[PDB]
């Protein structure tokens, strides 16, 4: 089944090879948005004050 | 020949899904986040330390609410413990003590166990008598199991050794849908924040994002030099980082199709056994066989942190739904809560 | 009536040995102690009596700096006739319950050694707590009795507390000496040589003879003998040789000899608090890799 | 899941008696078990406690120095040894299980009752209103009060709600003020405050008429409430 | 102690309770000797259960002791991934043909069942996580060997062999070569056995060995090494 096995791999090649890519600049800029609106509400970037998180002691 | 033949349109085919890569690459991630401020210094205390375990502890998963926590150890114990106040919720013992693997239902109902005995045991918390009885054994595979991550209360996914994956109803008991097309043994899986796709790392040193409505693969991802033994979604579920065997943590996008960044050191040469994201996404915690864990700024790859306080290798590691704390534990028989 | 002339000796070596044995041995006792309770947490049965031999040493040595200070100082004490007594019971109860934790570590490694496959109740960790508290009990039982006996006077001006050797009762010193010494040092002697050359000889008849194991641990039980001999035979020997030669009617010079030899007898056993955490801990592979595990932490 | 209990009878003022639960259907190891009793035609009063272990034991004010709780889990049984009883120990007993740990739902399941009948400070809790005149497809609302404040310093408020049917040993509603048990219907609601709290009933039926009971699990001594009749 | 409620002492009282069950249970299993099974294809991996996918387990009684035996055989994955979940075994019971120095495999072309095993022992104990587990090396199957020397020679298992062509001498030629590949003789030593069909002296040897390597672990523990 050598010839039937080497004969997914081209469809799955033409399935992989026809699919539409953005620029990498879009995507680092979408990247830098999203990890820039939520800053305020990471407590390991900004750690909260010792009255408020649940791990005092 | 038919066989040359299709090895040459194989080849010309992926010479032309790498041209088409290239084409679309203007700049980088690197060559992008240069003029944001740097996150500083991360320094962070060890706030629980949950001893119990008598051996190797080899997995473990955060509760949904963030306060509950499983884990999983070699001397054949599940524990489920109270993160708040260190108490022992629960202790069940496996039928197999070979087990390197761990899920919580995200209701909470459910726990769900494997290891190299090639089933995946399904464990019900909630029952009217008081005990924590096998629900399930779902067997199948043809090899060890390395993750589960519970879809519903009745959708489990499980990956396995034998380069293959599979997609499980719990309540018949018998295999939904399977994913084939990795060349070597398979230990990751990580589902999308919407749960409609997923991606495994493979022993084959790629990656592959699976849909699991269709059982079928969308994209692959290469660039590694090794075994890949972690992987996780960025927060938003359009970009994913995994972690190998040569000292090398990588990120890499959907939508682009290629790698965006690499986190690495000089001098760092152990494997990664763990990798998770911050609540945020900027922050990306690595576990070594350094016996520590390591920060980076995901957006600019340098270091911003070192949590050492085991004794062995970091084996699990894992952040809570609202990211107050993060724990890690290692092989000897500690975890530890640092904040 | 062939008065006391070791004056230079006493006021001018004891205090400096004695201040050299305290400085070197309380910060490592100090260590010792952190290094058990921190980096080797889950305890198993000879961590427990090794603690406890470290805190016997510990409250030992603390005992050292009241004794350097009225060597030191003349002859004359000065903190409290109850201080006197209470320091000469800490020397002995801290000097004797050394050997009894020596001689239960060493019925706990025949024990396992010997037996390798047969005694499963000694790894148990209620079994070395029981042996602990019934060491202890033992201790303090026979040395209450020296509490009870021990005279500080005002000899000739002076405020001297004298030591259980050259205190007014004689003959009930005498016979009280001599059964302490039967029934606390002859006896764990016994037991320990025993011990210590059952194993030796084990440890040569076997599959593997030569090994890189078989060999230290058969080089290092003599070492634990010899330091065990060496530092504890001449003290009682000697003591018991002064206490009968206070009776008889002897020269001068001869008794002059005798204290001569027993002062110089008496810090062998400060050696041997020396020895016991120099060979009990130090050459340990367990301990070597919980101290180098704090280095490699704090230098990452 | 069943707790049988066996004793009872009829006593003379000055003597012993023996009461006893035999339990079938679950892990009775692991639960820790409790004496409540019920006077003729009054509220339930707490009555002993007894642990999982029996490491800890507890007994009401009004009965200790003369009655014993005892535990045999190899036979899955549990017994109160009277002694010395007088006319106010005529009761019924029932027997209740309740497991603890983070989430868990205590004095789930409550036994059947056994009759005893001899021939001849603590939080208090409110229950303003006596009987209340209904008709079912309507809403209703009862109320609790407590002296104190059950609002620990973690969060949690401790109340529970029963309900104790025409004939009926009493079925746990609500625990801890704002959680449903497991098979009560999605109608029943609770609510309050740190010192007033409240039961919703949003739909009634023919089956909700009884006497409800609200009862404190922060001091030991557990008080309970009067009833709050229900009728057609 | 003093600022929990009714409900919170009793989960402390819980846990205490898992935690005192946890440490009878660890103590029991502290006292188990495991063997782990290794082997080739057809080696003699089935006959030695005589004696009493994934993971197979075996569990037994000798005198007192619970010997419990893990075989991996049908485990057809990557041998580096999980090979480390075994580091702690009491002891490795490694077992060799002395019949497989002349038969090829369903490779052909040039193999020799005994150079595949020498592989296998030396990758076993050269590894990293086996640096002080004591091995126990069985030779199975010398009947037939005895059979095979006698029209055939040690000739094709080894080009530079020199010497008589008896049982003894052979066999010993085979053990010594085992015994090499093991480069940490300082710190550890095989021990090699040529099975006897009586099935009591297998166990006796067995036994010996796991009384020697307990006596040299319980050297390490109280400090006398
Ligand atoms: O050594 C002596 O002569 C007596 C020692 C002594 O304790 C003293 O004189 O106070
Ligand atoms: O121990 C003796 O017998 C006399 C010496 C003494 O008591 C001491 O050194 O403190």
């Amino acid at each position: 089944a050598s010839i039937a096995q080497a004969r997914k791999l081209v469809e799955q090649l033409k399935m992989e090879a026809n699919i539409d890519r953005i620029k990498v600049s879009k995507a680092a800029a979408d990247l830098m948005a999203y990890c820039e609106a939520h800053a305020k509400e990471d407590p390991l970037l900004t750690p909260v004050p010792a009255s408020e998180n649940p791990f005092r002691e | 020949s038919e066989l040359d033949q299709l090895r040459q349109e194989a080849e010309q085919l992926k010479n032309q899904i790498r041209d088409a890569r290239k084409a679309c690459a203007d700049a980088t991630l690197s060559q992008i986040t240069n003029n944001i401020d740097p996150v500083g210094r991360i320094q962070m205390r060890t706030r629980r330390t949950l001893r119990g375990h008598l051996a190797k502890i080899y997995a473990m998963h955060w509760g949904t609410d963030s306060r509950l926590l499983v884990s999983a150890s070699q001397d054949g114990k599940l524990i489920i413990w109270d993160s708040y106040t260190t108490n022992k919720v629960h202790a069940i013992p496996l039928r197999s003590s070979w087990v390197m693997t761990c899920a919580y239902a995200p209701s909470g109902n459910y726990v769900a166990c494997g290891g190299l005995d090639n089933i995946c045991s399904i464990y019900n918390l909630k029952t009217r008598e008081g005990n924590v009885r096998v629900s399930r054994e779902l067997a199948g595979h043809t090899g060890y199991l390395s993750c589960c991550r519970f879809l519903d209360d009745n959708q489990i996914v499980t990956s396995s050794g034998d380069t293959t994956c599979a997609l499980w109803d719990i309540e018949t008991g018998q295999q939904t849908t399977t994913f084939t097309g990795h060349t070597g043994d398979v230990m990751s899986l990580s589902l999308a924040p919407d749960t409609r796709l997923f991606v495994s790392g493979a022993c084959d040193a790629s990656a592959k994002l699976w849909d699991v409505r269709e059982g079928m693969c969308r994209q692959t991802f290469t660039g590694h030099e090794s075994d890949i033994n972690a992987i996780c979604f960025f927060p938003n579920g359009n970009a994913f980082a995994t972690g190998s065997d040569d000292a090398t943590c990588r990120l890499f996008d959907l939508r682009a199709d290629q790698e965006l960044m690499t986190y690495s050191h000089d001098n760092i040469i152990c494997g990664i056994t763990s990798v998770s994201f911050s609540k945020s996404g900027r922050l990306l915690l690595a576990g070594y066989d350094d016996f520590n864990c390591n920060v980076w700024d995901a957006l600019k790859a340098d270091r911003a942190g070192v949590l050492a306080g085991h004794d062995n290798r970091v084996s699990c590691l894992g952040v809570t739904d609202d990211g107050m704390a993060v724990a890690t534990g290692s092989w000897d028989s500690f975890l530890k809560i640092w904040n | 009536n062939c008065t006391d002339e070791n004056i230079p000796l006493k006021m001018h070596y004891l205090p400096v040995i004695y201040g050299i044995i305290f400085l070197v041995g309380f910060p490592g006792n100090a260590v010792v102690i952190s290094t058990y309770i921190f980096k080797m947490r889950p305890w198993k049965s000879s961590t427990i009596i090794m603690l406890n031999l470290a805190c016997t040493d510990l409250l030992y040595l603390t005992s050292l700096p009241f004794l350097i200070h009225y060597y030191a100082s003349g002859e004359n004490w000065i903190f409290g006739d109850f201080m006197c007594k209470f320091i000469r019971f800490s020397f002995h109860f801290n000097l004797y319950s050394s050997i009894l934790f020596l001689t239960c570590f060493s019925i706990f490694r025949y024990c396992v050694i010997i037996h390798p496959m047969s005694c499963f109740s000694i790894h148990k960790t209620r079994c070395a707590v029981v042996a602990c508290a019934v060491v202890w009990i033992i201790s303090l039982v026979a040395v209450i009795p020296m509490t009870f006996l021990i005279t500080s006077t005002n000899r000739t001006n002076r405020s001297a507390c004298l030591d259980l050797t050259s205190s007014d009762e004689l003959n009930t010193i005498k016979w009280y000496n001599l059964i302490l010494t039967a029934t606390t040092f002859c006896l764990p002697l016994v037991i320990v040589t025993l011990c210590y050359t059952t194993i030796i000889h084990t440890l040569t008849h076997g599959l593997q003879t030569d090994s890189c194991l078989k060999q230290k641990a058969r080089r290092l039980t003599i070492l634990l003998l010899l330091a065990f001999y060496v530092c504890f035979l001449p003290f009682h020997i000697l003591r018991v040789i002064r206490i009968e030669s206070r009776l008889l009617s002897i020269s001068c010079s001869i008794e002059n000899q005798i204290h001569e030899a027993y002062i110089v007898s008496r810090p062998l056993a400060a050696l041997n608090t020396f020895g016991n955490l120099l060979l009990y801990v130090v050459v340990s592979d367990n301990f070597q890799q919980a101290v180098c595990s704090t280095v490699r932490c704090k230098v990452s | 899941v069943q707790l049988v209990e066996s004793g009872g009878g009829l006593v003379q003022p000055g003597g012993s008696r023996k009461l006893s639960c035999s339990a079938s259907g679950f892990a009775f190891s692991s639960f820790g078990m409790h004496w409540v009793r019920q006077a003729p035609e009054k509220g339930l009063e707490w009555v002993a406690y007894i642990s999982s272990g029996s490491g800890t034991i507890y007994y009401a004010d009004t009965v200790k120095g003369r009655f014993t709780i005892s535990r045999d889990d190899p036979k899955n049984t549990l017994f109160l040894q009277m002694t010395s009883l007088r006319s106010e120990d005529t009761a019924m007993y029932y027997c209740v299980r309740s497991i603890y740990y983070y989430g868990s739902s205590p004095f789930d399941f409550w036994g059947q009752g056994t009759t005893l009948t001899v021939s001849s400070s603590d939080i208090v809790m409110t229950q303003a209103t006596s009987s209340v005149p209904v008709t079912p497809g309507e809403s209703v609302s009862i109320s609790c009060r407590s002296s104190k404040s059950l609002l620990h310093s973690n969060g949690n408020t401790y109340l529970y709600w029963f309900l104790q049917r025409p004939g009926q040993s009493p079925q746990l509603l609500i625990y801890r003020m704002s959680n449903l048990a497991s098979g009560v219907p999605d109608r029943f609601s609770g609510s309050g405050s740190g010192t007033a709290f409240t039961l919703t009933i949003s739909r009634l039926e023919a089956e909700d008429v009884g006497v409800y009971y609200c009862m404190q699990h922060l001091e030991y001594p557990l008080t309970f409430g009067a009833g709050t009749k229900l009728e057609l | 102690g003093c600022t929990l409620s009714a409900e919170d002492k009793a989960a402390v009282e819980r846990s205490k309770m898992i935690d005192r069950n946890l440490r009878e249970d660890g103590e029991k299993a502290a006292r188990e000797v495991k063997l782990l099974l290794l082997g080739a294809g057809e080696s003699g991996k089935s006959t030695i259960v005589k004696q009493m996918t994934g993971i197979v387990e075996t569990h037994f009684t000798f005198k007192d002791l619970h010997f419990k035996m893990f075989d991996v055989g049908a485990q057809r994955s990557e041998r580096k991934k999980w090979i480390h979940c075994f580091e702690g075994v009491t002891a490795i019971i490694f077992c060799v043909a002395l019949s497989d120095y002349d038969l090829v495999l369903a490779e052909d072309e040039e193999m020799n069942r005994m150079h595949e095993s020498m592989k296998l022992f030396d990758s076993i104990c050269n590894n990293k996580w086996f640096t002080d587990t004591s091995i126990i090396l069985f030779l199975n199957k010398k009947d037939l060997f005895e059979e095979k020397i006698k029209k055939s020679p040690l000739t094709i298992c080894y080009p530079e062999y020199a010497g008589s062509n008896t049982y003894e001498e052979a066999a010993a030629y085979i053990q010594c070569q085992f015994e090499d590949l093991n480069k940490r003789k300082d710190t550890k030593e095989i021990y090699t056995h040529f099975t006897c069909s009586t099935d009591t002296e297998n166990i006796r040897f067995v036994f010996a060995a796991v009384k020697d390597t307990i006596l040299q672990l319980n050297l390490k523990e109280y400090n006398l090494v």
